[PDB]
């Protein structure tokens, strides 16, 4: 019981440690890399709308 | 006298060999990854990402050594060969 | 009363011992690799935002394959790939499994875990040694011929260091299995060390260990996975 | 007891690593691995996508 | 002869051993990682900032194994593995 | 006195020996070795890839003697030559 | 023979490892920072003032190494452990 | 208490003497040497070739004290000098 | 068989240690904070008088390391800790 | 307790510890000394010729304490003085 | 058994550890001051004679240590204290 | 049992270690003082006559202190002090 005890308050530290030191910066790096994901994609949506537009333009010249 | 209590002496100090000889030398390797690395990171400060996949790599061979040593000691004093 | 080795769960089966304890931690290790694999298979896309599992393996991925292109190319050794992102994987979630809090008092004032790192088993290590030895041993054979590859490997770089040559081939296998032996069952101890302090002591140096200890199955998965990867490209270099 | 002796235990641990390594090798590699060439083909199309409607519109008045 | 007295002077040296081993690991290591950190300084100062970060690290890498051998050290004189 | 016990003392000593020495000298070794491949990448970021291939041809060796020293360990702890 | 004997004598070479240990890791330590500080000061007078402070963290973490062992080394000689 | 036993015990301490320090030597001297053909090869890239003649040669040299020890620690320990 | 006599020799082999230990310290962190003088007084003579203040500070570190033990020797072979 | 027993011992232990300190010289000097060679012969491939006249010397500097060393390990263990 | 045996013994064994420890020291650090000499006369002929001052001092301190063990060692080994 | 057997013990155990430890220190001095002066040839091929005069002063300081330990551990084998 005191071993439980002891262990759990070391786990209740280490999972305070993590959450606010840890957590933070790999959230952050997670959320950076799904936002030049989606950049990306909405980079090639934008160029295909852009070579229409050229087709279009073709078109009309 | 008991024999066992030579031979637990005997794998005592043997322990106590291998683990300072362990500590010595990772002790010793792991301050020279982390002065190169330190340094290389001081040249050219923006080679400090891709210098950490080395540095950890010298850092796995450099304590696997004092590790494996941690174990056998751990055989010679909680699981001694040869104990009578 | 520190209680090393003795494996709990322990039974008889074919005239073969097996470990209880370090078989259901391989297990559990096992499930929670294949239901984030599972979880991937149920949501990889392309066409969208990746979620976390996504960008996990894929990271996984793009490590390990700029390793294997660096040492070997991709084209010649594509299996050593998922080979190596399995090991890592499964070496990785093994030993952070143990940051858990599953320590208690075994009845006898001596420390008991619900749950062990299975790296702390010899077994756990020697089957994946053995394992990885075998595969880039016969990926050598089968680059370099039968007998072609055991004169490569004996000749080494210089003919005259040809004791030492063989002495390394058998140092690969057993330097990867001690050394994550040695780094994790050296935590085993350390923790059942410090169930030796009262809670309002033990508290602190458990958690500054099991801190370090994260850190060390981390650093020694990664150390497993990139070996495997070198000593493949080292076999299968013409 | 030494516990440097392997064990009946190397075998089972053994399959259940083969059977973790099934899994991976289909099941998150190859899919992981086309999600990766299908980005890269992506980027590629998109900069291709930009250079044609850059030669495009400077045809247009050329033309 | 009580076997326990030999069996205690192996741990005492079995543990002076260690600690022996692991003072110069950790001395010898931690005065590298400085070397490079005052030469990393020296060099250029605006970097003093990121060049603590390894440091940190290599230091964290050294004293961690010191402070495991005192671990053990205390399980040596202490807790005697093998004490009859 | 049991002379196996002295025997088997002596081994363990002997054993402690051997794994002190072949630990200190693989620790230093690949960390002299880990600070020269660091060193490399931070110059000469494409030659990681070559970089390798000397390095590790080091660490065979500085590996080699170390294991056969343990191998000796073992021979020494397990089969204790001389054992009565 | 008396068991405090043998305890003692145990208890004093144990101490007199944890000394050696120390001072050699002292001593190579304090001496690595000092080649780095005094190559600093050399190559930059005005660097100076702010190498010092690097150095006192690293003189910092060696004279800990070794001020620890002091300490366990007063606690083999004076209040052995497990001297019956 | 029988004189072939501390005969034997002794040259067991005397072997892993032996092994230990050729186990030193081989490591630290092959992780110098591996440090220089790493630079070397570092710097110059179509060097490596010409850097393998004297690099073993260096390991020649340092390999070769370390069996010549092995050599003699099986001397030591399989027929041992002076055992009656 | 006097306890005193085993008293004794465990305090001369302790201070025999702890004086090794010291004197090698010593010596290394003194050669190496001399090459860092030596060197820098070579690249800047004028450097000469304004290296020796930094220098003391290493070398009366190391110094000091050393003459701690020293007065710990005389402490084990002349007032021998725990002696009857 | 034949005082040859103990005297050859002692002796076995004395031959064990110069071939270690031997191996642990000789090693590490050569594996510095090629270190330098291979350096110079990277920096100018030509001046290869003239290196190997300082390396001979070296190397004959440091193989002869090695040898040295060895002659006496003879005298320890093949003739021990005061054999008695 | 005389008493004054096992003390000569010790003191024995404690003078050549204090032997041992001095030459390491000694050797290693004059071995390092000359390489600081011998590159600071390579790099700068001119200042050969300046670079004689620190190096008569980084020799001085280094010898110093030497020697001291020395003195001690004849106390130990022809005052020996502690006899009977 | 004979005193003088223990006394020969002792001193050939502590002979055992002055050579080792003079051994060490030439065997690494030796190579120290041969790097630089390997390296200041290959940089400077004219030095070559002037790098001589340094080096020889280094080995001689260098191997001085092995010599006489060399002559400290005759005294501890042919005349060992306190025989009786």
């Amino acid at each position: 019981m005191s071993i439980f005890i002891g262990q759990l308050i070391g786990f209740a530290v280490i999972a305070f440690i993590i959450v606010k030191w840890v957590v933070p910066p790999v959230r952050t790096l997670m959320r950076n890399q799904q936002e030049a994901v989606r950049a990306a994609l909405a980079e090639s949506a934008e160029a295909a709308k852009k070579l229409a537009d050229a087709d279009a333009m073709h078109a009309k010249a | 006298l008991d024999p066992n209590a030579i031979i637990t002496a005997g794998a005592l100090i043997g322990g106590g060999l291998i683990m300072g000889g362990g500590a010595i030398g990772a002790g010793i390797g792991d301050g020279i990854a982390g002065n190169a690395l330190i340094s290389g990171i001081a040249r050219q400060p923006e080679a400090q990402g891709r210098l950490f996949t080395p540095f950890f790599i010298t850092v796995g061979l450099v304590e696997a050594a004092y590790f494996i040593n941690l174990a056998f000691m751990a055989l010679f004093v909680f699981a001694t060969p040869g104990l009578q | 009363a520190i209680h090393v080795g003795h494996h709990t769960l322990v039974f008889e089966l074919f005239g073969m011992t097996f470990n209880g304890d370090t078989i259901l931690a391989t297990a559990v290790t096992a499930v929670i690799v294949i239901a984030l694999a599972f979880y991937l298979r149920a949501k990889v896309t392309s066409t969208g935002v990746p979620s976390g599992v996504q960008l996990f393996w894929e990271a996984l991925t793009i490590q390990m394959r700029q390793q294997i292109e660096g040492s070997i190319g991709m084209k010649i050794a594509p299996f050593v790939l998922p080979l190596s992102v399995t090991i890592f994987v499964f070496i990785l979630i093994s030993n952070w499994l143990a940051v858990l809090p599953l320590q208690y008092g075994g009845a006898d004032g001596a420390a008991a875990e619900l749950y062990k790192a299975p790296a702390s088993d010899i077994n756990f290590v020697l089957a994946l040694a053995l394992f990885v030895f075998v595969c880039y041993h016969a990926a050598g054979i089968w680059r370099r011929g039968i007998v072609g590859h055991p004169i490569k490997v004996v000749k080494g770089h210089v003919a005259f260091l040809a004791p030492i040559n063989i002495v390394e081939e058998l140092a690969k296998p057993i330097s990867l299995a001690l050394r994550l032996f040695g780094n994790i069952f050296a935590g085993g101890i350390l923790v059942a060390l410090i169930a030796m302090f009262p809670w309002y002591i033990q508290w602190f140096p458990n958690a500054v260990w099991k801190t370090f200890d994260l850190f060390v199955g981390l650093i020694q998965a990664f150390i497993f996975s990139l070996l495997t990867i070198l000593y493949f490209s080292q076999s299968m270099e013409l | 007891s030494n516990f440097l002796i392997p064990n009946g235990t190397f075998f089972a641990v053994l399959i259940i690593f083969l059977i973790v390594l099934g899994v991976i090798s289909k099941w998150v590699v190859p899919p992981i691995s086309k999600v990766l060439a299908e980005r890269e083909a992506m980027l590629a199309k998109t900069a291709a996508d930009n250079r044609k409607s850059a030669e495009q519109v400077a045809a247009a008045q050329a033309d």
